[PDB]
């Protein structure tokens, strides 16, 4: 009986042009 | 920058202070003593105790210490911050653990702790 | 790979070697007598208990008696935060190319 609060992890993405 | 403080800096422990320098310079002051028991160096210290107490202040003279000993002979000390070396995405962190560790243990030889 | 270890530096755990000898190294050294009774291999073998009591050691002694037992063998150590990859890719690329190597050194004869 409890509340979280979330943290993101960014995953790599990278892109041309 | 090097720390300017050294174990005649620091007052009322003469046993903690005994403790950590035995285990820092002992096992590197005699190697073959050491190699005649075949013990190896320890390679695990923890310092605990209530806030203010003199923990960052041993750490910062066993820095000295040490930086002392290679200039009579800089980089081997490696100061790391808590949650520093934490990263947002998913594996850097543990990609720099392992570089962190592959690196200090280049440079370590049986004259050098790191 | 690591050397230099075997069962004789571990002392205190009997039964528990005889048992890892059972499950691994016995299919290897026998396998017309397994197929002789219909008895399947046993795939895995997982150690639990508390910290510093020698799972380690069991392992890397296990590893080593394999290759000393036969009268070439392979042993494949991977750490699972050693498996992650900040990119998308590789996540899971990595463990199919482990796994299709340990395939491959199967193929050649050699216990993985
Ligand atoms: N013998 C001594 N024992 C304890 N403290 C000392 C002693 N000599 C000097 N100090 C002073 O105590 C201060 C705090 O020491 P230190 O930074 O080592 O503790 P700390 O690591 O901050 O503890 P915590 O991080 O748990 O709060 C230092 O600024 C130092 O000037
Ligand atoms: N008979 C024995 N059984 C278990 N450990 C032993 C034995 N004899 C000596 N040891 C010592 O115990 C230490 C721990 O062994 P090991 O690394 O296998 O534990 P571990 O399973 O990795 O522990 P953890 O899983 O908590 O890291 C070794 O450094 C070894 O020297
Ligand atoms: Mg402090
Ligand atoms: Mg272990």
């Amino acid at each position: 009986g409890s509340m979280a609060q979330e943290q993101t992890k960014r995953g790599g993405g990278g892109g041309d042009d | 920058e090097v720390p300017d403080v050294s174990y005649a800096d620091i007052g009322g422990l003469s046993r903690q202070i005994e403790q950590i320098r035995d285990a820092v310079e002992l096992p590197f002051l005699h190697k073959e003593l050491y190699r005649e028991y075949s013990l190896r160096p320890p390679k695990g210290v923890l310092l605990y105790g209530p806030p203010g107490c003199g923990k960052t202040l041993i750490a910062k003279a066993v820095a000295n210490s040490l930086a002392k000993k290679m200039a009579e002979v800089k980089s081997y000390f490696l100061n790391i911050k808590g949650p520093e070396l934490l990263n947002k995405f998913v594996g850097e962190t543990e990609r720099h653990i392992r570089l962190i560790f592959q690196r200090a243990r280049e440079k370590a030889s049986e004259g050098t702790p790191v």
